[PDB]
């Protein structure tokens, strides 16, 4: 088999994990109580797979997930929610208090007495794995818990297990929209560490998915209960290769070795075909040829990043449903055929491909309509450095006068630690320039 | 009787194996259970070529499966013909290489190759007269390549007198699957050329165009392309299992095809295909088959001969035919299109004929070619390689498993050398 | 220096074997020119060489001992070694033609190899000064069934101690062996001890053609580095040269019709003939190259050629020695050998001296 762990840290991930496990259970005919009246009716099928869900003797199934956010008023929603009789009650609500946008509490002060259990219950989970492992950690950058905690966890995990893929689906801080003033402090301080431990940190933005939700989905007034689902589908579109069959299936490690030229540039993006509403569910064929153009459209990017201000290093596409390989080959050729899309000289190969048969499902209460096929795209480009530029500059201004810092120092973080990340992130930006520049002889 | 061990390694191979036996079973009157229900002893006189027998007049194939890192394991077993395969021959591990050759050669495959090799020894010892080995794989990937060449070498040391054949899907010029194929393959070629008697270079792109235009199929799948690969695999050995006016075998193919020990890569082809409609709009003749046979668009290798020349070919026909028309037709080709052929080989072609046609055809043929056009594929992989190597574009992933720069370098020198060798004879004299 | 290879020849006389089964003479030396009479007396082939010796008899002019042959053939290569040139000498010919008897010889009449070796050690004694410091190393290995084995290793204790090695190609200096235990030389005495061990452990065997046959290929490498003063007022001893000497004892065709044998015997014979054929093709394309022909050289078709690439060509002052018999029983073999040699004269490489002024500025100033 293959196994994969879902961890949700903070609120942003937990709220998502609610969206994720909802889809997973639905996609696999599983009921909220872990039961399988569909398996009762069928009498067969391994659908309730060990990829994501354990199983007991009673026919109940349990997902491989934990979570913690140091905020009981969220997890408790799940302890009372419809899925309360799903999860293992050893979900770690230690939320005596919250990190409150302060990295240091989650990393140093109150990261204590919490992380000891996170690792423990994790070990218990790995001990049930007779196969692959790989970690899905859901957090938000700029946050007080989604970072200061998730810095510790990946560090400890790089020690206990080390030789496992450690993936992250994470909210990047937007250029304009912010729910805090300390995102830049909180964000940059994080990158100093997760750069070294992780191997692939899939990033997203809320501004982009917002605009997306308006245009294609015809949604005037979105909220987290519509955004997360898109973020959930993407995660499925990845992981579906593990649970279902397919002509060209992919594991998690396959991504790591193809998208990641050098150890330190593991910061890619994502898109999809959520161009769907019940009205526009018609009037289009939704061919392999259409979507692939869309999957390079600047507008349908999930972060506020102009690719056309940079170049592509490597890319991977994961299709679902009734999909024909030949049609993919024509389509990818077309994508090279276009001149706006500038690749590095390095990679005439450029592309990876993966394909599954199992089409997407739809959640009732939802918006994205039914289809016969869909794709997910991932991409590593240089354009993001500009976004990294924004955060380093925002930092620069409100650090110079050392604003807000006495708080972080008030928890014990030394002044210079700020600069340490800065020199790093500047050097990181410098790396994107080195590589982006064409080669010579 | 001559006996072969067939091996499956990699997502692409096992499916080819999967489609393969489905054809052989049909060519021998066997069911998904392994029972006989045919109508001719000919389907049984030489069944021991590919299969072993079992108690209740069942017939087990000599197939082995080694990259069943389980994701494709169920795919094979829960299939229309999954059940015939020896369950004990389902060898595997876990934690797939992620297309990293080194994992597929040095670390993981190292742990597993013993076991698969042990099983091979059994199937070997159970034979009466072992001839050669038949591996399916692909380059560019981790398992099919690394574990392949590993397993190929060891077997060669154990059976160096014997034959080792492969049918290896090659990386494309244009449409990639993985992004490190230049890395994954060139390493393979380094070990492939040196530990092989022949290999059949197949490209996906040609198969697409082939099925797209001549077969006039608008929705082809990986399931159907393979259906053509299995044909050639069967045609090469039709004269082995079945009789004819003029017999052929694997050893007889090489010695007439391999002038120099390193130029043992080939460009196969197969006839006839007509998209069902035009079936009413032709008739099957020897010149007809020959015409498709040397068709520049029926070459599944994607190396246009017309920019190069042939060293030697083998045109294995199958059915009731007259030899005069056969031998005449090759001569015509040698005559009219002589510039595509070598002077210093006086006759640039051989032949072979088996008197047993396939399931629903009156006459069929199989093409085998050795040509200078193969240079082009080899340049591509080399040119793609260097552009990445000099910057160490993806290198760090292998070095984490213990490879070093020399190894990547070594293969490069070797691959370029193979090119130059072909280029030696590329110019007419 | 685009320059040619010295090709030398030695007609050994007939033996007890011919005495028992009469085999006439057909090779004849006009002082040095080689002439062969067909037993049919229909043709005389003749071949010209840069060097000849007539060991058929001790008396007629043209005769030469091991050391006469040395100072004809190998002492000049000693000279070019101290000049700094890499150098090669390799043997060729059939079984029982004294190919070892010439290169290595035995205890009582050792070969060109030991003669050169003592000459080299004493030639270093001639300049054992602080003007130039000298450092000499050597390796010694064997080729059997395309497998490489170390002659200077005391094997362990086991049923199978013939530890194989493998080859690797430095992008600059070319091929080399992993684990090749190149050892330091203090003197010809040490060289002698090393050679004794290696020739003892060599996979050789008795047969129907000779009492002891070189059934494996042998390579004997020396490399002498010499660090000299530069022409500066500062660090003077910053110049160095290296010179790589390569002495090669090959095997013979051993046509199975006379070399009636079985099993591993025939296996070794097959591998040998295959190797020598590959070498011959290399030699031929090299000759064509020397004729100005643009030609692909299948160095890689085996191991011998691959390792000896820089010696068969490359950058070295080189030579070959061909051993031939007088008995008409093997006239075909001797003719093949002579044709190999007379073609071999035509070969050239481009030979210079290995200063290796790397991180030195010396070559750049030059
Ligand atoms: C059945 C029939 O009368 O119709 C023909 C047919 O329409 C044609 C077009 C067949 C058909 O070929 C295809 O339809 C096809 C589709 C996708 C990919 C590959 C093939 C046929 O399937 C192919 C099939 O050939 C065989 O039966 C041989 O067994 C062939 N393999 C199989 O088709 C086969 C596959 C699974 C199970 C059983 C048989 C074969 C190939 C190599 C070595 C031995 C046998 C034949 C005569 C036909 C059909 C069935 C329509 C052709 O191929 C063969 C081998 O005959 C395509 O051009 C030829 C000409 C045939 O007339
Ligand atoms: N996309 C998305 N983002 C969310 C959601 N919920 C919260 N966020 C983001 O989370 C960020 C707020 O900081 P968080 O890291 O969530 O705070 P936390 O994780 O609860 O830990 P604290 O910072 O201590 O609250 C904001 O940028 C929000 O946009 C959600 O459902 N979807
Ligand atoms: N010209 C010669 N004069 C006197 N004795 C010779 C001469 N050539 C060879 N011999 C002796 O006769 C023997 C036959 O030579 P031999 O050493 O068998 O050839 P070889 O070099 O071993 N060939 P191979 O074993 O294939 O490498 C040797 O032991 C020599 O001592
Ligand atoms: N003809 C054919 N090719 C395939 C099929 N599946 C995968 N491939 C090819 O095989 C390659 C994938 O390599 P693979 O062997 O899966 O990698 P590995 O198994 O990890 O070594 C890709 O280039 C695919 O185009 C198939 O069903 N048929
Ligand atoms: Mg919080
Ligand atoms: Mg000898």
């Amino acid at each position: 088999m293959r196994e994969c762990i879902s961890i949700h840290v903070g609120q942003a991930g937990v709220q998502i994990g609610n969206a994720c496990w909802e889809l997973y259970c639905l996609e696999h005919g599983i009921q909220p109580d872990g039961q399988m009246p569909s398996d009762k009716t069928i009498g067969g099928g391994d659908d309730s797979f060990n990829t994501f869900f354990s199983e007991t003797g009673a026919g109940k199934h349990v997902p491989r997930a934990v979570f913690v956010d140091l905020e009981p008023t969220v997890i408790d929603e799940v302890r009372t929610g419809t899925y309360r009789q799903l999860f293992h009650p050893e979900q770690l609500i230690t939320g005596k208090e919250d990190a409150a946008n302060n990295y240091a509490r989650g990393h140093y002060t109150i990261g204590k007495e919490i992380i000891d259990l996170v690792l423990d219950r994790i070990r218990k989970l790995a001990d049930q794995c007779t196969g692959l492992q790989g970690f899905l950690v859901f957090h938000s950058f700029g946050g007080g818990t989604g970072s200061g905690f998730t810095s510790l966890l990946m560090e400890r995990l790089s020690v206990d297990y080390g030789k496992k893929s450690k993936l992250e689906f994470s909210i990047y801080p937007a250029p304009q929209v912010s729910t805090a003033v300390v995102e830049p402090y909180n964000s940059i301080l994080t990158t100093h560490t997760t750069l070294e431990h992780s191997d692939c940190a899939f990033m997203v933005d809320n501004e982009a998915i917002y605009d997306i939700c308006r245009r294609n989905l015809d949604i005037e007034r979105p909220t987290y209960t519509n955004l997360n689902r898109l973020i959930s589908q993407i995660v499925s579109s990845i992981t579906a290769s593990l649970r279902f069959d397919g002509a060209l299936n992919v594991d998690l490690t396959e991504f790591q070795t193809n998208l990641v030229p050098y150890p330190r540039i593991h910061f890619p993006l994502a898109t999809y075909a959520p161009v769907i509403s019940a009205e526009k569910a018609y009037h289009e064929q939704l061919s392999v040829a259409e979507i692939t153009n869309a999957c390079f459209e600047p507008a349908n990017q999930m972060v506020k990043c102009d690719p056309r201000h940079g170049k592509y290093m490597a890319c991977c596409l994961l299709y679902r449903g009734d999909v024909v390989p030949k049609d993919v080959n024509a389509a990818i050729a077309t994508i090279k055929t276009k001149r706006s899309i500038q690749f590095v000289d390095w990679c005439p190969t450029g592309f990876k491909v993966g394909i599954n048969y199992q089409p997407p499902t739809v959640v009732p209460g939802g918006d994205l309509a039914k289809v016969q096929r869909a794709v997910c795209m991932l991409s590593n480009t240089t354009a993001i450095a500009e976004a990294w530029a924004r955060l380093d500059h925002k930092f620069d201004l409100m650090y110079a006068k050392r604003a807000f810092v006495h708080w972080y120092v008030g928890e014990g973080m030394e002044e210079g630690e700020f600069s340490e990340a800065r020199e790093d992130m500047a050097a990181l930006e410098k790396d994107y320039e080195e590589v982006g520049v064409d080669s010579v002889e | 009787m001559r006996e072969i061990v067939h091996i499956q390694a990699g997502q692409c191979g096992n499916q080819i194996g999967a489609k393969f036996w489905e054809v052989i079973s049909d060519e021998h009157g066997i069911d998904p259970t392994g029972s006989y229900h045919g109508d001719s002893d000919l389907q049984l006189e030489r069944i021991n070529v590919y299969y072993n027998e079992a108690t209740g007049n069942k017939y087990v194939p000599r197939a082995i499966l080694v990259d069943l890192e389980p994701g494709t394991m169920d795919s094979v077993r829960s299939g229309p013909f999954g059940q015939i395969f020896r369950p004990d021959n389902f060898v595997f591990g876990q934690s797939g290489a992620g297309n990293n050759w080194a994992k597929g050669h040095y670390t993981e495959g190292a742990e597993l190759v013993d076991s698969v090799l042990d099983v091979v020894r059994k199937e070997s010892e159970s034979c009466d007269c072992l001839q050669g080995f038949q591996l399916t794989h692909s380059l560019g990937g981790g398992t099919g390549s690394g574990m392949g060449t590993l397993l190929i070498s060891k077997i060669r040391e154990e059976y160096p007198d014997r034959i080792m054949n492969t049918f290896s899907v090659m990386p494309s010029p244009k449409v990639s699957d993985t992004v490190v194929e230049p890395y994954n393959a060139t390493l393979s070629v380094h070990q492939l050329v040196e530990n092989t008697d022949e290999t059949y270079c197949i490209d996906n792109e040609a198969l697409y165009d082939i099925c797209f235009r001549t077969l006039k199929l608008t929705t082809p799948t990986y399931g159907d392309l393979n259906h053509l690969v299995s044909a050639t695999m069967s045609g090469v050995t039709t004269c082995l299992r079945f009789p004819g006016q003029l017999n052929a075998d694997l050893r007889k193919l090489a010695v007439n095809m391999v002038p120099f020990p390193r130029l043992h890569f080939f460009m196969p082809g197969f006839a006839p295909l007509t998209s069902r409609g035009s079936q009413q709009y032709r008739a099957l003749t020897v010149p007809e088959l020959t015409q498709q046979m040397f068709d520049s668009k029926n070459m599944m290798a994607a190396c246009d001969p017309r920019h190069g020349r042939y060293l030697t070919v083998a045109a294995i026909f199958r059915g009731r035919m007259s030899m005069k028309e056969v031998d005449e037709q090759m001569l015509n080709v040698q005559n009219k299109n002589s510039s595509y052929f070598v002077e210093w080989i006086p006759n640039n072609v051989k032949t072979a004929v088996c008197d047993i046609p396939p399931r629903g055809l009156k006459m069929s043929a199989t093409f085998i070619g050795n040509s200078t056009a193969i240079q082009e594929l080899f340049k591509r992989i080399s040119e793609q390689f260097t552009a990445m190597f000099r910057r160490k574009a993806f290198l760090h992933w292998y070095t984490g498993e213990g490879m070093d720069e020399m190894e990547f370098t070594e293969a490069e020198s070797n691959m370029n050398d193979l090119v130059s060798e072909y280029q030696q004879y590329q110019d007419a004299t | 220096f685009n320059s040619q290879v010295t090709v030398a020849v030695r007609v050994r006389p007939f033996s007890k074997r011919e005495k028992t089964e009469k085999a006439s003479q057909v090779v004849f030396t006009n002082g040095e020119e080689i002439t062969v009479e067909h037993p049919d007396m229909k043709q005389v082939y003749s071949f010209i060489y840069d060097v000849s010796f007539w060991s058929f008899d001790e008396c007629h002019p043209g005769y030469a001992s091991q050391t006469t042959v040395y100072e004809t053939l190998a002492a000049p290569l000693l000279d070019r070694a101290f000049e700094g040139y890499n150098t090669c000498l390799f043997a060729y010919g059939q079984t029982g033609s004294g190919k070892s008897y010439t290169m290595m010889g035995l205890n009582e009449e050792p070969g060109i190899i030991p003669r050169f070796c003592e000459d080299l050690f004493a030639q270093i004694a001639k300049k054992q000064t602080s003007e130039v410091s000298y450092h000499l190393e050597m390796s010694f290995f064997e080729v059997y069934n395309e497998k490489i084995h170390d002659l200077l290793v005391c094997k362990g204790e086991n049923g199978q101690r013939k530890q194989p090695l493998r080859a690797r190609e430095h992008p600059v200096s070319g091929p080399y062996v992993e684990g090749l235990s190149m050892n330091v030389v203090s003197s010809y005495s040490d060289i002698q001890s090393w050679l004794e061990l290696g020739n003892k452990q060599r996979a050789t065997a008795a047969t129907g053609m000779n009492d002891k046959s070189s059934r494996s290929h042998s390579v004997f490498t020396l490399v002498m580095t010499q660090t000299k003063t530069e022409v500066v007022e500062g660090e003077e001893h910053d110049h160095r040269i290296t010179s790589r000497i390569n002495l090669v004892d090959l095997a013979g065709s051993e046509r199975c019709s006379t070399a009636h044998s079985s099993g591993q015997r025939l296996k070794e014979g097959v591998s040998i003939n295959k190797s020598l054929l590959t070498l011959g093709k290399v030699i031929s394309a090299l000759s064509e190259q020397a004729n100005g022909k643009r030609v692909f050289i299948p160095y890689r078709e085996s191991t011998l050629t691959w390792l000896l690439k820089e010696s068969l060509g490359g950058n070295s002052k080189t030579a070959m020695i061909a051993t031939v018999s007088p008995a008409a029983s093997n006239i075909e073999e001797t003719l093949s050998t002579l044709r190999y040699a007379t073609q071999a004269r035509l070969i050239v490489n481009i030979a210079k001296v290995n200063e290796d002024m790397n991180a030195k500025l010396i070559r750049e100033l030059k």
